[PDB]
């Protein structure tokens, strides 16, 4: 299952 | 569908515990909440889980079990002020669509140490076409029925707090418009404590 | 009896030819079972390994969503980076991202990653507290203010802790009959000439699995390891794995030398002759 | 936080109004409920950024636009007696990162209604203390009563002496139908406040009773032997009898 | 920037055993940027049917992927594999020595 909380550098 | 609060009619004395369960059907859930819903009011944000196990931060007590795909949220030292309907969202990711329990509604029923059963009758500048009794200091355990005659209103209960003195006391009112009206009439439909002072 | 689940993503620019690339690919040890594609038809998240293919709609639905965001914030980032580095937008550049745990025998938690690689070369990376950060430059610096105040050491420790080793456990026993097999070394040595006087010995390791391997040279508890020749261990192409070594001696002294094959399928490690 | 007007807006079926929608925290999913006593809350429409906008589970009725990062406008065309409902605005980071944390906003409250007449605003009225409980408890209980309005629409307050009370107001939670029959039932809602007589039955302390209602605006159409029930604030006063 | 030369490997799935059906491989890693042309080859005529990885990477950032083919080998009929980088001054070929 994919990680939900991506964030931008 | 997807979640499920448990039961909607609840509710919960003064000081106890009160437990909401919460049940959801997506295991790729990764974030749960736990929103408090005051009547006319929107849901304030009041808990937090994201990984499975014990939070207890505040009065509150949160649950998560991804096993068991549940949740809760016992409120530990009951206020009335925590009357409120109890909302559970649960969702997958950042862009996933949050996901609401039909909410469940708790209630914080509160004791009088003292109970004082009575109707009391009471008029206002005559300009007004009716007349009201006013059914105060029930048990807690009392419940105020509904109107059987139309052209007669009546009111759900509802707990008054007065902060230098210490004391609550629950009411409820009846009122109409027509020559004919009885306090002992009024609430001739419930559980009327039978200590009822009904002075006129 | 280890076992881990690992996600890379790989992002590429293209100067003048459109949105950039985005291959997503999701491992369960050596093992490949899930992948995204920018490029393909789907454009969807794809199974790869078919005990992947027994999870239902809402599975497939949120991972294509969660991979849309994937690339989302990474098609975002290409732009962030030029700007960073004030790069020309003629050139293509590149950025990788990989996270995910570990379990050990127990199966219980053990490791948590995160790295984040920009050109090649490491940009920032969670420590292994998971909750502190490791700048590479004074561009990551911003990077790492920028993640410190949204906190994503928070919610990612909460994932990789968490809902990575329960998954990881999940695809573990589903792909029992093909994750928890261990293919032991199908080993032999060979031999060819190069003239009357120096020989070339050549170990082999084949078919197993997984890749975790030590081909070893020796000479009667010496070091031959220093001039041989080693192969990256490669793919069989059916789910196994292939490498070998070998070493140069003059049509002679070659009944004296070892190979020593380690790998998880052997109990003891393995010795021969020829 | 996220901020949403108006508040309370009353209508007639075919009428255009947009719900207005703000966030200061830099968002970029925003999205739209409105909650009914037998589904709870249900997504209308939803936005994950700038420019971006998508259907929901009832998106029929509404429209929706999102040029900003920071309002979020819903829209109804011509209204419906079905759009009568509590409409609530929140918004959510999306991938700005931070607590993934959804917060709502105040709501608005929408009674439609085929014709715009059945505005009736509040008649208030206080009702005093009983000589039984004032002479029992040795306190004073005053119930108030706003009746015959429509819609529910109000928002009813103890005002003594100049001040709003709080301490031992407790007016009921939602009010009720006077005729639980009618489609366009008027409506009738309750509050009491507890004193000890010896602050009642103190000549000089004045009692007032505030019900704000939210009616027609200043500009609508009219005539009937009979004002617009623009906003009012329909109020009752009442003294003590040292008596 | 990081640039990176292509490992290349061209080797059977089986031992090579003249007659029977196998699968050719060109295995190629540690390369970098990613951009990379590989292709199968057949006494110097490039083969059609050829399947690959999807691409990963490995701990030091390194790119790797594999091309296959089915095929059946004979003493006689040539394999090889050709790759091309930004690295390489000159598409490389790599045939297939039976032994590795």
């Amino acid at each position: 299952l994919l990680f939900g909380y991506p964030v931008a550098v | 569908k997807e979640v499920e609060q448990n039961s909607g009619p609840l509710s919960v004395p003064e000081g106890a515990i009160a437990s909401l369960n919460c049940t959801y059907s997506d295991r790729g859930s990764q974030s749960f909440f736990w929103y408090r819903q005051y009547s006319g009011k929107s849901p304030e944000l009041i808990m937090s889980i994201y990984s499975n196990g014990d939070k207890e931060d505040g009065r509150f007590t949160a649950q998560l079990n991804k096993a068991s795909q549940y949740v809760s949220l016992l409120i530990r030292d009951s206020q009335p002020s925590d009357s409120a309907t109890y909302l559970c969202a649960v969702t997958t990711d950042s862009w996933g669509k949050l996901q609401f329990g039909a909410g469940t509604q708790v209630v914080v029923t509160p004791d009088i140490q003292n109970p004082d059963p009575a109707v009391y009758q009471l008029r206002d500048s005559k300009s007004s076409d009716k007349s009201v009794c006013l059914f105060t200091d029930f048990d807690s355990q009392t419940n105020v029925s509904q109107s059987k005659d139309s052209d007669v209103y009546i009111t759900d209960k509802t707990v008054l707090d007065m902060r230098s003195m210490d004391f609550k006391s629950n009411s409820a009112v009846a009122w109409s418009n027509k020559s004919d009206f009885a306090c002992a009439n009024a609430f001739n439909n419930s559980i009327i404590p039978e200590d009822t002072f009904f002075p006129s | 009896g280890s076992h881990s689940m690992r996600y890379f993503f790989t992002s590429v620019s293209r100067p003048g030819r459109g949105e950039p690339r985005f291959i997503a690919v999701g491992y369960v040890d050596d093992t490949q079972f899930v992948r995204f594609d920018s490029d393909a038809a789907s454009q969807r998240m794809e199974p790869r390994a078919p005990w992947i293919e027994q999870e239902g709609p809402e599975y497939w639905d949120g991972e294509t969503r969660k991979v849309k965001a994937h690339s989302q914030t990474h098609r975002v980032d290409l732009g962030t980076l030029r700007g960073y580095y004030n790069q020309s937008e003629a050139g293509s550049h590149t950025v990788q991202r990989m996270y995910g745990c570990d379990v050990g025998s127990d199966w219980r938690f053990l490791r948590g990653y995160h790295q984040y690689a920009y050109d090649g070369k490491d940009y920032i990376a969670l420590k292994e507290d998971l909750r502190s950060w490791t700048a590479a430059d004074m561009a990551a610096q911003t990077t790492k203010h920028k993640w410190e105040a949204a906190h994503v050491a928070e919610q990612l420790r909460a994932y990789l802790e968490g809902t990575c080793v329960e998954w990881l456990r999940r695809y573990l026993e589903n792909g029992k009959e093909t994750l928890q097999r261990t293919d032991a070394p199908k080993t032999h040595m060979t031999h060819h000439a190069v003239s009357d006087h120096e020989a070339t010995l050549r170990c082999w390791a084949l078919s197993f699995y997984p890749a975790e391997i030590t081909l070893t040279w020796q000479a009667d508890g010496e070091d031959q390891t220093q001039d041989t020749e080693l192969v990256e261990t490669r793919p069989a192409g059916d789910g196994t794995f292939q490498k070998w070594a070998a070493v140069v001696v003059p049509s002679g002294q070659e009944q004296r030398y070892t190979c020593h094959v380690q790998h998880e399928g052997l109990p003891k490690p393995l010795t021969l002759r020829w | 936080g996220v901020t949403q007007t108006p508040k309370f807006q009353v209508l007639k079926t075919g009428q255009s109004m947009t719900l207005q929608c703000a966030q200061d925290m830099n968002h970029e999913y925003m999205s739209w409920y409105r909650q009914d006593p037998g589904m709870g809350l249900r997504l209308i429409h939803y936005s994950v950024g700038a420019g971006i906008t998508d259907q929901g589970e009832v998106p029929n009725g509404y429209n929706v636009s999102r040029s900003t990062t920071e309002d979020f406008p819903l829209r109804l065309l011509s209204a419906a007696p079905s759009q009568t409902s509590v409409y609530f605005c929140a918004s959510r980071p999306g991938l700005a990162g931070g607590r993934p944390e959804q917060y709502f906003g105040p709501g608005t409250r929408l009674t439609v209604t085929e014709d715009l007449k059945n505005v009736f605003p509040p008649e208030v009225a206080v009702f005093e203390p009983s000589e039984a409980e004032i002479s029992h408890t040795q306190k004073a209980t005053l119930v108030c009563l706003a009746t015959g309005f429509y819609p529910d629409h109000v928002e009813l307050s103890w005002w003594v002496n100049g001040k709003e009370v709080h301490s031992g107001v407790s007016t009921d939670p939602q009010p009720l139908k006077e005729q639980p029959a009618l489609n366009d039932s008027r409506y009738a809602l309750s509050s009491r406040l507890r004193v000890s007589a010896t602050f009642w039955q103190n000549p000089r302390n004045h009692f007032r009773c505030q019900v704000q209602f939210y009616g027609l605006s200043e500009n609508d159409e009219w005539a009937q032997d009979r004002a617009k029930p623009v906003t009012q604030i329909v109020s009752a006063e009442a003294w003590g009898r040292a008596d | 920037m990081i640039q990176r030369t292509p490992k290349i490997q061209v080797y059977s799935r089986h031992p090579a055993e003249n007659g029977k059906s196998n699968f050719l491989n060109c295995y190629v890693s540690g390369f970098h940027p990613s951009d990379i042309e590989v292709d199968l080859l057949k006494n110097g005529e490039r083969i059609e049917k050829v399947e690959h990885s999807d691409l990963s990477f490995s701990k030091d950032w390194s790119f790797y992927l594999l091309y296959y083919t089915e095929f059946t080998p004979t003493e006689k009929d040539e394999y090889a594999c050709r790759v091309n980088h930004v690295t390489l001054s000159q598409p490389k070929i790599v045939k297939w020595d039976r032994d590795m």
